[PDB]
Formats: structure tokens, C-alpha cells, sequence
């Protein structure tokens, strides 16, 4: 009776974008794996992008401008506009709440 | 002790890889090359995957060493973790 | 219920 | 008495979690410090590319007339769009096949 | 009398079903041996998990599938249909591997 | 009769000369007006550091040489020795960039 | 405003940089693609050096935001610090 | 009284800064703590890369005719040496140029 | 009037060295700029390495053993046994002296 230990991934995010974008549309295990290990990855991405960013510049603080510069760098064009549109729009949002 | 195993990549397993690539002729000398080809490739890999497993102490070769072995050599591969 | 202007 | 504790990605109104991303940005050895909307900036990108993905997996599935999303309609969701393709380049996704392209040479001259 | 295809319609055939497929082409018995006995020169008594060997295969394949399209790009380019050594060699030298 | 080499003659004396020097074979101005002609598309009121130019030349030449090894080796798996544009076309499509 | 500084590459200069590369004999219809590439290339290399300046709050691109550019793009270059 | 600074470097019989490594291992955001012989091991394995390096440079100007290293010799020493060459097969040397290679096709037939 | 802010450098280290291994040979300035770009380079990449090695095993601390599986990561054949070789002897000098 030892139950497994707690392991962290992104499905349950995944599963409720997906049923924001496609309602009657499921995934399958392997599939949810796929895009797990596709968010962690461009997380690194971007993570590693912002940390050289801010060592360049000789700053100690990663910021929503770092990590802009950084999706600018590392997505090709319309991506990366469109990325970069909808995190100012939640970086503003969350201000505007608290 | 296991040996000669690169001969069980079959030539009707290395036709189909080549369909898959959308090879339509296949020369009788290519069986040959794919294997030396192969064989270096997944020489480097278990070779990085085998120094993972390694410095963490493990005797088993686990999916993660080979994920970040085909990382390290810039071939990320998903679906594994 | 979520649609992207990528796609248009 | 304390107020109602509200997630900070609802107050982003994004799905992805921003205490988790944050949390992990403390602790991944990337900087000394981690500014407060950095984990809100970042939860959204990653939130924006599952979701064109996904969008892209999903009409893929229904045209294949499935429904459920498979490794097979991600990589032809990833491989059909030029943007994901080259973002993923060198990203091999697992029994996600290929793409049907026969070169023109090789078929019969009709 | 008994009906024959043509040299390179079960080609074309062959290479329809499988980019319809998405299947693994190599057996996984002879794989798994090929690498365990490459892995004995590393380090004796290794153990794999059957995820490891998977992911070895997928890895393999996909690599193995690029490398002859790359192959069929240069054997069209020297004015043939058919796939030779040299072509291989080609490609791996534009690649940056040889 | 004037003297005259034969045709290819003086293109491998061209060829050893530049492969023995080193010093940059583009002229330093067309490049700088080039470099500053494509930055203006990126920012306006662009300055640039002399060694930044003499970098992103220094970049572009290796490039460029490393692009016609490939373009050369590509046309002589054609049993050819002139190049053209298609063994470009191959040796940058085998190389990942189109 | 600078325009048509293409043609700056004069073919005399694509025919050295082949040479420096091996070619023994280049067609005429060489010298507009490798002019083509290697804008391509200069555009990829200065819109990342341009992005690096941008973020540092300058407006002079510097030998160091050419460097890192190339680094982002596996181009790593040796002596420009 | 305190006993008289010997430095980390002079220690391990290395030339290349032990202490400046370390500070750099600190202050580089790789982890959260910095073992006192992953200095020394650093060190250690830059000095004899370097010691490679420089050799090899060393061999290519005396076979130059030249006393001092310049940018073609580091170039002719890197790419002459096979380990040397994959360890720096994506590195641009500036000023470096190429090897002298001819395809034998293009070679005039005796 | 006023001096320039410090740079440090790798260039007496990499001075020692030279004359440690060609006694008569000298080093020009752009030599020498390479040389420090590249130890910078071997720098970052072994760091880098090692992090990685720390955070797979949910390690917090960067050891020799670390370094030592990045240097055998990263570099090919006899360089990587030569290195190690090299390092473990001065770990195990410094250890011995104090």
C-alpha cells in the first residue's frame, strides 16, 4: 500500500485549453506526454534565453521585459507576435487586478 | 556476450525505412552503409546515455538518460518524458 | 470558444 | 481575518499555472531574482503556443475523423505549419510518422 | 499469364502505406539486441527499461528516415532514381557528421 | 601569339591563392552600406561599432566559403564541375535551412 | 535611406569567395543566389543583434550583440570578445 | 598571525585562476552551492585544452617560419587535429581561413 | 584621466601556458582574443553541463564528479580521458596539500 509520489506535469492545463479550443475533442495518454514534454522544453527555452539575457546586461533580476526579448529571439515571426501581444495583455491584466 | 546483431536490421527492414523516406530504388550496397550508419549513431547515443547513467549512480538504463543523451547531441525527442 | 487570429 | 485566496492565473485570466512556473523559475538556477510578472508573461506565451497546437491538432483529428488527438495529429498539425515547424525543427515526436511527399520524379510518367 | 506489376508501382504502393503509417519498421527483439551488445562496451551488466529501448528505436528510425530522404534529395540531383553509397556519404558530409 | 593559360589554369592558381591568405575577400563598404541598408528594416537611427561590421563580415565570409565547399561537393556528385544554383538549393536544403 | 546595396557583393568578390570555398568554375546564375542567401542570412544575424540592442536600451549594435547572435544561432565566432 | 596567502592555483600546480574560476561557478547561476574541488577540476582541464591549443599553434609557426601565433595558425592547428576539429567543429576562428583543399576531379589531368 | 574600468582577461594565464609549452614562441593580440573567447566557450559549456547534471539528479551542489561526467560529455575521445586525467591529478594534489 505505498502510494507513488507526487510527480508534476501540465496535463491538467492542456486538457482545459484543449476543451477551450476544441470542446467535443479529446487526447490520448501519449499525445498529453507530447505536449507535457513540448512545454517543459520551451520553458527551458525561454528560461535559459532570459537568464543569458540578464547576464549580458549584468542585471540580477529576471523581468517581463527580459522574458519578451527572449519569445522576440526564440519564436519565428507571427508566433512570436502573437505571443508577445497575449503575455502583455495577462502581464496587464494581473496589474490591473492586484 | 551478445555479438553480430547489427545483421538483425533485416534488408526488408531497412527497404521499409527508406519507403518511409520516400525512397522508390534501393541499391544492393546501401544495406551495408545504413548499418555502419546505425551503428555509430546508437553508438554515440547509448555511449552519452551509459555516462548519465553513471554519474547518477544507476546500474539501469533509464528513458530520461536517453532523452537527454538524444538532447545533449541536439535531437530532442518527446513523448518519453 | 477560443479562436486565434493567426488562422484568421 | 485573511481575504479569499484568489490563483494568480485567474487574476491573469490564464488556464497555465503562474505560482508553478514562478516556483519553478526560483528554483531553476536562471537568475538570482524573479521579477512578478515574469511568471505571468511566461504562463501566457506557453499558454498561446498549446493552444495553437492544439487548435491545429484538433483539426487534424477531425479530419481524420477521430476524436481524440493522437501523436500522429500533432506531428502533422506541427509539420503542416511552417512557424511550428521551424520552432520544432529538431524536435522528433514520438510515433508521429511523417508527412505524404513523394517527389515528382519518381512518379510514373503518365 | 499470372499478373505482374510493373518495376516501381509496388514502390510508389509501399511508400504510401508507409508515410500513412506510423508504426515502428525495425523489430524490436533484434534492436534491443543490437543495443546491448553496443552498450557492453560501455559498461558490463547494464540493465534497460523498456521506455529506454523504445525511445532508442523511435529516436533511430526518425534519424534513419531523414538521413534517406536526404539520401533520395541527392540521388535526384545526380540525375537518378536510385539511392547509392555515395549518396549517403554526400549527405552526411553536407550534414556535418562525416 | 599572345600568351594565353588554358581554361582552368588560372582558376586553381586563384584557388590556391585565396585558400592560403586569410584577409577578407568582400569589400569593407558595400558590406557596411548593405549591413546598415538591412538594419534599417529592424530600427531606425541605427550606429554601429566598427568591429560589429568587421564581425558580421568575418560571419558572413565563413558562411559563405563553407556554403560553396558544400555547393562545389554537390556538383561534383553530379559529375560536373561547374556549380549552379541547384546544388545551392541541395546543399542548403540538406543542411536544414529551407 | 540606403537602397540597393545588394549589388555591393560585386561578382568579383562571390568569384574569390568560391574560389576560397574550391569552385573551379561557377555559373552566371550563381552570383544572384548566393546574394539572395547571404541577405537572408544578414537579415537572420542583425534582426538578433538588433533584438540584443534593443533590450539593452542602446542604440549603437555592438560587436558583442553581433556575437551572441551568432552564438543563439550555433554560430559560435572566435576573436570579437 | 595569519599564515601567508598561497593561492588555490599554485596548490593544484595549475596556471589558470582556481579562485577566479570558483567566483565565476558562484556567480554564474549554475547552482545553489560550489564544491571546493569543481574549481580545480575546471582549471585544470582548460589549462591542458589550452596547453593542446597553443602547441599545436606553436608547431604550425615554426612551420611558418613565424615566432608569434596569429589567427591562421589557431585555425591550421584546429582543424589539422581530428578531436580538436569536432570539439570546434561550429566555431568561426577570425582571420583564420581555410585549408588548402582541391578536389582531385578539378586537379588538370597530369 | 581617469583609467578604464577592468576587464579581466585569460591572457597572462593563457601567456604562462605558452611559455610553459613553447618557451620561444609568442602570441599576437587577435591570437590572443581567440584563445580567451575560447576559454570562455569550454567555460560555459562545462558549467552548463554540469548544472544540468545537478538538476537531473536533484543535486545543489556542483562537485569534481560533475564537471568530470560534463568534461566526458563534452569532449571527444582522447581529449576527454586526457582531461580528466589531468584534472583528477590536480584534485588530488590539492587535496594532498590542503
Amino acid at each position: 500500500k505505498r502510494r507513488k509520489t507526487r510527480k508534476e506535469s501540465y496535463a491538467i492545463y492542456v486538457y482545459k485549453v484543449l476543451k477551450q479550443v476544441h470542446p467535443d475533442t479529446g487526447i490520448s495518454s501519449k499525445a498529453m506526454s507530447i505536449m507535457n514534454s513540448f512545454v517543459n522544453d520551451v520553458f527551458e527555452r525561454i528560461a535559459g534565453e532570459a537568464s543569458r539575457l540578464a547576464h549580458y546586461n549584468k542585471r540580477s533580476t529576471i523581468t517581463s521585459r527580459e522574458i519578451q526579448t527572449a519569445v522576440r529571439l526564440l519564436l519565428p515571426g507571427e508566433l512570436a507576435k502573437h505571443a508577445v501581444s497575449e503575455g502583455t495583455k495577462a502581464v496587464t491584466k494581473y496589474t490591473s487586478a492586484k | 556476450v551478445l555479438r553480430d546483431n547489427i545483421q538483425g536490421i533485416t534488408k526488408p527492414a531497412i527497404r521499409r525505412l527508406a519507403r518511409r523516406g520516400g525512397v522508390k530504388r534501393i541499391s544492393g550496397l546501401i544495406y551495408e552503409e545504413t548499418r555502419g550508419v546505425l551503428k555509430v549513431f546508437l553508438e554515440n547515443v547509448i555511449r552519452d546515455a551509459v555516462t548519465y547513467t553513471e554519474h547518477a549512480k544507476r546500474k539501469t538504463v533509464t528513458a530520461m538518460d536517453v532523452v537527454y543523451a538524444l538532447k545533449r547531441q541536439g535531437r530532442t525527442l518527446y513523448g518519453f518524458g | 470558444s477560443r479562436k486565434s487570429m493567426r488562422q484568421s | 481575518t485573511r481575504a479569499k485566496a484568489k490563483t494568480r492565473s485567474s487574476r491573469a485570466g490564464l488556464q497555465f499555472p503562474v505560482g508553478r512556473v514562478h516556483r519553478l523559475l526560483r528554483k531553476g538556477n536562471y537568475a538570482e531574482r524573479v521579477g512578478a510578472g515574469a511568471p505571468v508573461y511566461l504562463a501566457a506565451v506557453l499558454e498561446y503556443l498549446t493552444a495553437e497546437i492544439l487548435e491545429l491538432a484538433g483539426n487534424a483529428a477531425r479530419d481524420n475523423k477521430k476524436t481524440r488527438i493522437i501523436p500522429r495529429h500533432l506531428q502533422l498539425a506541427v509539420r503542416n505549419d511552417e512557424e511550428l515547424n521551424k520552432l520544432l525543427g529538431r524536435v522528433t515526436i514520438a510515433q508521429g510518422g511523417v508527412l505524404p511527399n513523394i517527389q515528382s520524379v519518381l512518379l510514373p510518367k503518365k | 499469364k499470372p499478373h505482374r506489376y510493373r518495376p516501381g508501382t509496388v514502390a510508389l504502393r509501399e511508400i504510401r502505406r508507409y508515410q500513412k503509417s506510423t508504426e515502428l519498421l525495425i523489430r524490436k527483439l533484434p534492436f534491443q539486441r543490437l543495443v546491448r551488445e553496443i552498450a557492453q562496451d560501455f559498461k558490463t551488466d547494464l540493465r534497460f527499461q523498456s521506455s529506454a529501448v523504445m525511445a532508442l528505436q523511435e529516436a533511430s528510425e526518425a534519424y534513419l528516415v531523414a538521413l534517406f530522404e536526404d539520401t533520395n534529395l541527392c540521388a535526384i540531383h545526380a540525375k537518378r532514381v536510385t539511392i547509392m553509397p555515395k549518396d549517403i556519404q554526400l549527405a552526411r558530409r553536407i550534414r556535418g557528421e562525416r
